[PDB]
């Protein structure tokens, strides 16, 4: 299975990047290009990421961003 | 005093400011989600009871 | 089900938004596997944003 | 009163609760990176300032 972040759809809070247990930090934050809105925005690093589904099964994600697939997406 | 109190009552989950941006608020007691859009703190629930 | 005009131009915009987010998973992708995944997923929701270019076009 | 201003001199970019994390400080005067964390308000040289 996969854990994409739509980062059209993603604001940068936190809430996500959250769960991802330290030792592994899979969800990252680019910053500051020029921004208020949003602030950074948080994809996922497959080249790491456990994927322990954390992310998307902890409900928390505003916009709703954290995708969850492996042969067919669903966010909610 | 009670206007903070109609607000849990109605925007518990949307306010009309959540709405035009999709937000819909995840819990009662979240302190935030921001810097984005200026900043939010302070719009769940728990936060108006204080 | 006939889509309603305002139906079809919410399909073609989140098709967009798929498609844009699916593009950029290609780059982010670790290996060939996970690659192939995302490029039929991105192939697919260009299929849908083709089959509603039309209609969307209509519906706007 | 005189320690934030140890803290702007020696941390205006990174401080070791910053680098652990690895993340840098992008302006002086950003409020926060939101709500990661814990919370993370009042990290900037403008901020420690006040
Ligand atoms: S799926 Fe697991 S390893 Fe991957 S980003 Fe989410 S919590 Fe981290
Ligand atoms: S919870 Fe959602 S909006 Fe917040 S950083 Fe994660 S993906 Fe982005
Ligand atoms: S300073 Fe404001 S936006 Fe930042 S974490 Fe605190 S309440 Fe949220």
């Amino acid at each position: 299975q996969i854990y994409t972040i739509i980062e059209e759809l993603c604001i940068g809070c936190g809430f996500c990047t959250d769960e991802c247990p330290p030792k592994v930090n899979a969800i990252l934050p680019r910053d500051v290009e020029a921004v208020l809105d949003g602030g950074e925005t948080y994809w996922i690093d497959q080249t790491r990421c456990i994927s322990c589904s954390l992310c998307f099964v902890a409900g928390t994600c505003p916009t709703d961003a954290v995708v969850f697939t492996e042969g067919g997406v669903s966010r909610t | 005093g009670f206007i903070p109190l109609l607000r849990i009552a109605f925007h518990n989950y949307q306010s009309p400011w959540y709405r035009d941006f999709e937000w819909r608020k995840q819990s009662p007691d979240f302190p935030c989600i921001g810097p984005v859009k200026g900043g939010t703190c302070g719009v769940s629930i728990q936060d108006q009871l204080w | 089900m006939a889509r309603t005009p305002e139906e079809i131009v919410k399909r073609y915009k989140e098709a967009n938004i798929w498609l844009r987010h699916w593009k950029q998973q290609i780059g982010l992708a670790k290996d060939e596997e996970q690659r192939e995944m995302f490029t039929q997923y991105y192939e697919e929701r260009v299929q849908e944003i083709a089959a509603l270019e039309e209609p969307y076009r209509a519906a706007l």
